[PDB]
């Protein structure tokens, strides 16, 4: 995150519509559970792989906001 | 649901590259064996009542105590929902046969099977004998490869119950 | 856990040599294995004994 | 994630009945030209890099204001992300081409692609135009019957056009 | 006990969910600095604030 | 997460003074009634599986659409989750009964449960009725004078009823 | 904050399980010990001013140079600050006694104590010996197991300082 | 995280034209006064604990409600958090001063800081007063001529005052 | 971007501590020879036209196959693109010089260079030879320390390309 | 130890790359900054015992009670080993001057300082103001360029103690 | 990690004494002549592809049985790993040249390399030969007089040769 492109991070508001809990019913809750709506803040250098992992899981995002400007 | 082609897109989207020869090949094989699966599902779609009632009477005759008073097999509504449960197993096996993937089964019955059998005191032995009887009648109704593909999803349901 | 095979060492050495320490570390924490085993809110622990 | 078979099972289950004979007939047809659609998929995947390169060339041909310094595709990492986005859009449309269902695309990143572009400030119209020119290049590649036995395959072309159209509509 | 590693299996799993007051935080920090740094001493200066 | 003693402590800190003899007498009364409180929470934990199975039977008797296809509990894992969430709310109510503070349940989960059950489209009044039936089935077990030295516990029954009422109303 | 009940609930909820016999056991022990701690904290509240005045006199006798001009303890304002700090420590000891846990003490005094004492160059030994003085006076102001619990809480505060 | 050089390069690439003569000359000047800048940031770093301690003394003296029970800095934990925030603010001010650009401060230290205090109930006016007293002490420690060679640094004092003041405004 | 001040501030903020002796020494080392860098950038910003035409013609000379029709080098718009490319590289070398670091050079040329170059079918040796000519003539247009800075930065660009 | 050279190498090492322009820039700054630092080290080493005696007597003059019977400074061993501690601090300041980095300070003194001062009740203020005396004495012991370096390291030691 | 200064410091500290006058003289001479060291390190850094390529050409033109099928550099993955190891060893030699001390080399490249190469079956004799070939190609580059002022650097040639020989003797 030394260069300028590393900063200008983004904040993602993620909803937990049942499309991921339906798979995790089969995978298993081998960690303590949390509520539905939660917000993650990701830097630009890994924004794409972050939301890609979320969608591989099956996350539904309501809105995405730019933290810097 | 995780069907064969659904497996293809799923196992593709995780990584960068497109659908290579292996995934096209798997989808190809599924596309051949789908049509026999469709006719097998049709043949299984004609005999709801016979299959369900034969399985019900088989599980009742194997377990004489559930019928007897004081046990949860006793009852009019109880037997009606016995029939509804076996119809559910039949329709979900039909869905799996149509989709050529265990997706519908894992989604609609197997997910959360243990916990609900726990809380409602159901015994998997009843349903497993029902599925064995359904295996028996698929042995006669279906022949050859269609019989094999039907039996494979069926005994997948057995493996899920056990 | 311990490494399972030599391909892990080769892959991670090449990942480091090409992308740096930060990417090398991210390959561990952002991996599906950490997320499924420990997730966002569990401290890592020696799970390789079972 | 839901394909056409999964969608049909979804309806049949939510109604509470089985699949009707019409459903089985439709799905038998789908399995019949599964071979043709997999040939379309193979053409799309193998011809994908050429589609991307030609697409980028013509896309920069229509509008140059992305290439000028400070342009939306100037920085050589932001046009790099441009190319990667075109590549992943083509891959997603191929995924829909297999699935035969619009659900797999909309569920996969099309909910928040709009908002990432809005917050980022990416011009959605340029993305959409890139989509249509990709669709044209892909269609031209799927016209070629060399090495693949001839047949009637207008349905696949229509379906791919509709896929690229929904991608553009969700983007812009 | 035949392995050395009984103390590490019997050890309870420690989790830290967002609404924590004070002391499970002070324990989770100890657990993290004990595991991640591999039971190496982390002097008070080295600990990031 | 906080108990009644620490509520007195926190308000004493806020006003900056030492704990007053009136609140101290209240805390002594609570501490001596804690013997009955422990039996109450023990009854809850002991009878939890019977209570949840009972309330599940009554709910699936009074409400039926959770059986029919398209109903929320019709898919098998979904009503597995029904039972699991009933168990969770009972566990939190036992926590609250031991603590004597309702916030340990409310502030812990009811903030997110409202929006979760709004988004999921579940009939939330059905969940409130589930809490009410949970309360009734637990009330049946808490009045079991067998196995326990007989005493006065009307206040404990009122506390449990109000805790479940607040849980349901926050759900509702 | 943190009492026996609070730690009970926390440990029970952390493992995601109901409230079984072991934590009921801890709760019952704390519940039985309640009344003596109540009386101890009541006795301490009866002696706020005497204890704090004696403690500041103790710190002055053990740290005579503090009183000289140009030091921290010069000036009546710092004298009142002596009284206020000692009163805060005593009050949080009584809070711990009532709550039957080190919780209020921890999160009100111990939480971030070293940093604050380093920022304004307060000496921990001042408060340590003042708490030893409070120990000495409660050794006579009190009686019974109330002594052992009150002295344990004072010693916990001291150990936090040291 | 930008300095004057990176920022100027950013505008130069936004234009697309090479860097001029005058701007490059003022950058060379900036380099020449870079040594006085390094001594300024050194004076800020060297005395950071003293500045924090004196600013804290003055601030807590002016607002006694912060210290008294129920105030926002009452327990040892909250006082430590206050002093740590003061030190972090001064640290980012020195970062910006050495970078010669306020970008370092605003890009990471001020983004969500404004609303975190409000959500916490922290009065941001008190934080503004804290950083103002910090600015006063930093000026006092900057005008010191001991152990360093004397010269004109009025631009440095103005720049540091601007950094402190805009940190105050952005927090408030 | 990434200038000496940028790494200094980033490393100092990483540990969450003030800038100590080492960071100030690094900033001083950057500051004291900011002047050979700026004078070198000034010397090679006046000759940019000569630089770009020389690089393009040297690329044409070294690789005869990129001149005749049937390839990308041929073409009026393509040669305008070549000149624009060389101008962009030289401008980013100037930015690297004025920054006294590789930052602007990195995040304008080097980052994402391989796949951007590859997806458009451009030989890296082309731009490598162009920058080699720029090296050759900046060896003589600049003398001493400014020459050292030039050589180093253009060669860093070359090594990135190669 | 963390110096300019070592930090450069570790930064270019963790990223898996050669040493580019910025790194050699910082290295050169270190190499030519060395000479004032080496002279400062020679002067401090030559004037070692006088500086230690001065700092010891400054500790005793500012903290007069410490030498009174019953506490820390009483008795010959504690004075001789005060001299030892000041000698250690001075030695590591010169080490950090020669290495032109805060490596030796952050390793042999600063790392683990608060714990051992806490466990032995050694007041940091004794060392802070002994270092203040040495900080002053370098004003008339050194002058010019190396004075800034020596002051910078005395300063870092004082800040770490506080 | 170490360098010459920290090595002298560590020796003096383990002994317990200030740095003597002679050792200060040695470190002062080192720092004074370190500009030639920077030129050498730059000569290694800037030409490194040339060294690696020439060494690879010679190694595989003299030892054919590596590139043969069944040879231990046969496929592209093994050849790429060969070249990557060559580059890494050259990298740590340039590091140790800048530092003036071979501790970084012996701690990051050489402390487990003979064992790794034995456990992989790679002939460590051929790896040492590759290192010596890289040494030869590099010495052709450190003696280059273009773009640098004339002078004598026999000391740096000897030092770099000893670093390459350390790598060779700790792999072979
Ligand atoms: C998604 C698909 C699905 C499955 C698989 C399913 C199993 C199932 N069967 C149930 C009832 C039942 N099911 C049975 C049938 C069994 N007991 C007898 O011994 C028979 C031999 C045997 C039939 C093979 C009985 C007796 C009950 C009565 C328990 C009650 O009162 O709910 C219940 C309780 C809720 C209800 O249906 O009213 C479940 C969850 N439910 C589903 O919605
Ligand atoms: C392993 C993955 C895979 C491959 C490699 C594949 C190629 C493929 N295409 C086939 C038939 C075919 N192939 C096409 C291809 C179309 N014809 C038009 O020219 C279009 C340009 C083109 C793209 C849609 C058609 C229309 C058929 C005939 C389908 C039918 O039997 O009715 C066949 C069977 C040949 C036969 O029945 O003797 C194969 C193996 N199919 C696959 O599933
Ligand atoms: C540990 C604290 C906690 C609670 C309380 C909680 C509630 C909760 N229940 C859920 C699923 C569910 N919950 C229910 C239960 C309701 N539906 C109706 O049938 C009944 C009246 C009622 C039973 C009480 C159902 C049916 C689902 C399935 C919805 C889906 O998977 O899409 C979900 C969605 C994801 C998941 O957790 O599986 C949440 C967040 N989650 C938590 O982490
Ligand atoms: C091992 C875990 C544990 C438990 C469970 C516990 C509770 C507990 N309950 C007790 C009696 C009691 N138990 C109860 C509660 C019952 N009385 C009925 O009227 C109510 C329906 C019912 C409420 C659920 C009452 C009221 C007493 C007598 C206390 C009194 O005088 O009010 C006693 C004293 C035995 C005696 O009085 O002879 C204990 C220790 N303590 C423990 O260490
Ligand atoms: C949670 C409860 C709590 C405590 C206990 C606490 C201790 C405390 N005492 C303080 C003042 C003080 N207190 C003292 C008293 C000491 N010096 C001598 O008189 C005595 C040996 C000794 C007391 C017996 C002094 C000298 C100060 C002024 C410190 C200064 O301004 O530098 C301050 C600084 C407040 C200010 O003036 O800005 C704190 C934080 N703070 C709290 O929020
Ligand atoms: C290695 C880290 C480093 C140090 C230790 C440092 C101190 C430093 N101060 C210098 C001169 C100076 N420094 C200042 C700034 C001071 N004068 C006024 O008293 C102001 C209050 C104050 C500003 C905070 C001035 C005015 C000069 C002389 C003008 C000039 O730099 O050419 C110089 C260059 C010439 C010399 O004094 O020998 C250095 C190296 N600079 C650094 O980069
Ligand atoms: C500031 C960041 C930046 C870089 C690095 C850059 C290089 C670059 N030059 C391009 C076009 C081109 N560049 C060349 C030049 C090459 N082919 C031959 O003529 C020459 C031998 C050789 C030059 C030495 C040509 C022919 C094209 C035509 C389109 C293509 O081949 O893709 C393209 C494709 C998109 C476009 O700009 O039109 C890039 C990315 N452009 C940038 O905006
Ligand atoms: C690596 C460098 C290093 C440092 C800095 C260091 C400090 C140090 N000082 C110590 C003891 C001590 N240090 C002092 C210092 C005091 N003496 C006078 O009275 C003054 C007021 C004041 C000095 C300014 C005293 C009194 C003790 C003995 C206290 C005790 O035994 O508990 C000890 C405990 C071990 C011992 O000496 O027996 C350490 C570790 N040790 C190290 O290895
Ligand atoms: C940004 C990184 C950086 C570089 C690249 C750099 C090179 C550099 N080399 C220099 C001199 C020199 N360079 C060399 C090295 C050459 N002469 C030998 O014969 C060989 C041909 C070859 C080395 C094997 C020598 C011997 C000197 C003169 C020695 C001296 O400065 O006293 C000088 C000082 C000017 C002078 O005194 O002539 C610099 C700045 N400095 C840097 O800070
Ligand atoms: C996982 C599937 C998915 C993708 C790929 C997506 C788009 C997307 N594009 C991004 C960057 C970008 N994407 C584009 C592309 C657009 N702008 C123009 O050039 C073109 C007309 C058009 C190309 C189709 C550009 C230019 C950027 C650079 C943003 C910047 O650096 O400021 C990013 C930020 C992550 C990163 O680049 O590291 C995302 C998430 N949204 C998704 O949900």
């Amino acid at each position: 995150a030394i260069t300028t492109q590393g900063k200008r991070i983004y904040k993602i508001t993620v909803s937990e519509a049942g499309a991921y809990a339906t798979n995790k019913h089969r995978t298993g809750y081998r960690a303590p559970i949390r509520q539905s709506n939660y917000t993650l803040t990701v830097p630009y250098d890994r924004f794409l792989p972050e939301m890609i992992r979320l969608h591989q899981s099956g996350a539904k995002i309501v809105n995405v906001t730019s933290v810097i400007s | 649901s995780r069907t064969v082609i659904t497996e293809v897109i799923a196992t593709a989207d995780s990584q960068g590259r497109f659908l290579n020869s292996t995934e096209l090949q798997a989808a190809f094989g599924r596309f051949e064996r789908a049509v026999p699966a469709i006719e097998a599902a049709r043949a299984l779609t004609k005999n709801q009542d016979a299959l369900v009632k034969g399985a019900v009477q088989a599980v009742f005759k194997k377990f004489p105590y559930v019928t007897q008073p004081g046990e949860k097999g006793y009852g009019d509504s109880n037997q009606a929902k016995c029939a509804r449960d076996i119809g559910y197993y039949l329709r979900f096996i039909t869905y799996s046969l149509v989709a050529s993937g265990t997706g519908p089964l894992d989604d609609y019955v197997i997910a959360g099977l243990r916990e609900v059998n726990r809380a409602f005191n159901l015994n998997p032995l009843w349903y497993i004998e029902a599925l064995n009887y359904i295996k028996g009648e698929t042995g006669k109704l279906l022949s050859g490869q269609s019989k094999t593909e039907a039996l494979l999803y069926i005994d997948h349901a057995i493996n899920a119950l056990s | 856990r311990a490494p399972y095979d030599q391909a892990e060492i080769s892959a991670h050495l090449d990942l480091w040599n090409t992308q740096g320490y930060d990417a090398e570390i991210d390959s561990y924490v952002e991996s599906e294995e950490y997320l499924e085993n420990f997730g966002e809110d569990v401290i890592p622990y020696f799970r390789g004994f079972k | 994630m839901n394909d056409v078979f999964t969608r049909a099972i979804a309806q049949a289950d939510l109604k509470g009945s089985f699949l009707l004979e019409s459903d089985l007939d439709k799905l038998a047809s789908f399995a019949k030209e599964g071979v043709k659609r997999l040939d379309a998929v193979a053409a799309l995947t193998n011809n994908a890099p050429a589609i991307i390169s030609d697409a980028a060339h013509k896309l920069f041909a229509e509008q140059q204001e992305l290439i000028q310094p400070g342009g939306n595709a100037y920085p050589h990492r932001r046009m790099a992300a441009c190319l990667r986005d075109m590549e992943i859009i083509l891959r997603y449309v191929s995924y829909a081409l297999l699935a035969g269902d619009a659900s797999v695309l909309d569920d996969r990143c099309l909910n928040g692609l709009r908002e990432t572009y809005n917050a980022l400030g990416t011009p959605t119209q340029s993305v959409a135009r890139a989509v249509q020119l990709m669709k044209d290049a892909a269609m031209v590649h799927l016209k070629s019957t060399a090495n693949v036995t001839v047949g009637d395959c207008s349905s696949l072309y229509s379906e791919a056009a509709t896929y690229f159209d929904k991608a553009a509509a969700s983007i812009a | 006990e035949r392995i050395r590693a009984l103390g590490t299996i019997e050890a309870p799993r420690v989790t830290l969910r967002a609404p924590f007051t004070d002391e499970q935080f002070q324990g989770a920090l100890y657990a993290i600095y004990r595991h991640i740094f591999g039971n190496t001493y982390v002097m008070e200066s080295e600990r990031p604030t």
